[PDB]
């Protein structure tokens, strides 16, 4: 198990670690998070008590380095940094642990939620969507726009999700206009899976990362990407069975984890009604359809 | 965006534009079968593509063979319309290509946009105007060429005859829409109005009779009377 120490907590803040969260008071003796499960990406996120504007946070993998958080009073935020001195880092963590100044990542043993939400998410792919090569961890916030949003304005601060556009030449073969617009199988299988993503795991990893950025930061462009990647599969008549069954699992755990009160801002009525009730795959997502109907029957 | 009453004069400016009406592309008669079921029989149709400034009509005849063995024909008809309009644009010299295409039915928007992806600078627009272009098949010379077609064929016409020698495009379009609205509302009575004087004929090179300016005023008034009369009959007014 790994640890992300905090130098201190000078401003009151709600701290998230994956799907958990806790409040820290101004100048409280808080010095980090321990017992973080090895084997998954993680996200440590922040919303300031005095300014709920800018949710922000950092995607990281403790296998890649030793990371800590320190507040920067000039830029006004908690920053993730890497400690290259291993003995220094171990000494810091051990003292904070001995003084019990750290919260424990509160994973229940029966609980596979985080695995289920991050099954296909890899740090190496995150670092290609979020481009800042000098760090091993990735900053995301509520306001960052996507490459696609920008096309329709600082490129160094964009979310480089794969652009999906159903009325584009990339999606429509000349001479197959009706076919390709009504059945997106070419665009999914040849353009996206074989061409850009190389395999379904990378596709699902980006879909999962988009959902998580939408949920944890309220990042609008991420929500758009998540819905586009769902609709592309559901609007394809020919999808490998293993992908359909995996999608049903992915979406089930995403809908399960979504805060009930954020459904009006995180779920697109058109996309979900189309995917569950009109699309080629309307009968292929049994688990997702059941949770959606029982949890959000109003949306439908 | 959408074309409506506010931006109506735009139809007659110097930016090339075309109206596309697909209402007569897929035409059927419905009938009983020997077993007492119902079946359709397709008849030849047409795409109505009109330049409202110049009166040039590109009448693409849709022969019934294009439906043979095809399913979901009402859906296919929209995509066939878009394919043909796109083909027409590509066939025109660059300086004759439209800058806007206005579809009379909003269901044509996506099919046409998708077929025109190679022309990103050609705006595809809907309209809020209720235009009577479905009544194009009430113009005898247009109906005749559509019905006689034995294969796909593109037929070119000027739907304003020689009117632009004497009136503006705005007035010509208004006259056309009045005539078509009257033919749509009561075809028999409208045709009677247009032919009630044997001495006024349709030139071999024209679609409409050779009325003088004063006779057109009388004809237009009679067409408005017909439309109002039919409104009163319909609503018991
Ligand atoms: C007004 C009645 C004249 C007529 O029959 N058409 C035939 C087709 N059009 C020639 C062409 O297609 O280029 C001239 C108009």
């Amino acid at each position: 198990m790994n640890t992300v120490p905090f130098t201190s907590a000078p401003i009151e803040v709600t701290i998230g670690i994956d799907q958990y969260s806790f409040n820290v008071k101004e100048n409280q003796p808080f010095h980090g998070i321990k017992d973080i499960p090895i084997g998954h990406v993680h996200v440590i996120h922040f919303q300031h008590a005095d300014n709920s504007s800018m949710r922000y946070g950092y995607w990281f993998d403790c296998r890649m380095g030793n990371f800590y958080i320190q507040y920067d009073p000039k830029d006004g935020l908690y920053k993730m940094m890497e400690e290259r001195d291993g003995a220094k880092f171990e000494n810091i963590v051990h003292n904070f642990k001995e003084r019990q100044m750290m919260v424990s990542y509160p994973k229940i043993d029966e609980d596979d939620t985080w695995y289920n939400l991050t099954e296909f998410v890899q740090m190496d792919k995150i670092r290609k969507i979020v481009r800042k090569d000098e760090n091993q961890f990735s900053y995301v916030d509520s306001s960052m726009t996507t490459v696609q949003e920008n096309e329709l304005s600082d490129p160094a601060h964009s979310l480089n999700y794969t652009v999906i556009n159903f009325k584009s030449r990339e999606a429509i073969r000349p001479g197959h206009e009706m076919e390709d617009f009504l059945d997106k199988s070419y665009y999914l299988n040849t353009v996206m899976l074989q061409g850009i993503f190389k395999n379904s795991s990378n596709y699902f990893g980006e879909l999962q990362f988009a959902f998580l950025n939408a949920m944890f930061f309220g990042n609008y462009g991420s929500s758009l990407q998540w819905h586009a990647m769902i609709e592309l599969i559901c609007s394809s008549a020919t999808v490998p069975k293993h992908m359909l069954d995996k999608l049903d699992e992915i979406l089930y755990y995403q809908i399960k984890t979504l805060p009930e009160q954020y459904s009006d801002i995180l779920l697109n009525e058109r996309v979900w009604n189309i995917c569950l009730y009109s699309s080629f795959q309307k009968n292929s997502l049994h688990n997702t359809e059941k949770i959606m109907e029982n949890k959000y029957p109003e949306l439908l | 965006g959408a074309m409506n009453s506010s931006n109506y004069a735009e139809l007659f400016n110097n930016d090339i534009k075309l109206f596309v009406d697909d209402t007569n592309v897929y035409r059927v008669t419905v009938h009983k079968t020997f077993e007492g079921n119902v079946a359709t029989k397709a008849i030849n149709g047409c795409i109505f593509t009109l330049n409202p400034k110049t009166g040039h009509l590109f009448l693409k005849i849709i022969h019934t063979s294009v439906w043979a063995g095809q399913k979901r024909l009402s859906q296919l008809a929209k995509w066939k319309t878009a394919e043909e309009v796109s083909a027409l644009v590509r066939s025109l010299p660059k300086e004759e290509q439209p800058k806007q295409i206005i579809v009379t039915r909003k269901a044509m928007l996506d099919p046409l946009e998708v077929h025109m992806l190679d022309f990103p600078n050609i705006a595809i627009r809907p309209t809020e105007l209720r235009l009577p272009f479905s009544a194009a098949m009430s113009i005898d010379k247009l109906s005749d060429v559509v019905m006689k077609a034995t294969e796909p064929q593109m037929v070119l016409f000027n739907i304003y005859d020689d009117w632009l020698d004497r009136i503006s495009s705005y007035t010509a379009f208004s006259r056309l829409t009045l005539l078509l609205r009257a033919l749509k509302t009561n075809e028999e009575s409208a045709k009677m109005i247009l032919l009630s004087d044997p001495t006024i004929t349709i030139k071999s090179y024209h679609l409409w009779p050779s009325f003088t300016d004063e006779q057109w005023i009388t004809i237009e008034s009679q067409m408005r009377d017909l439309i109002l009369t039919e409104y009163g009959r319909k609503y018991n007014v």
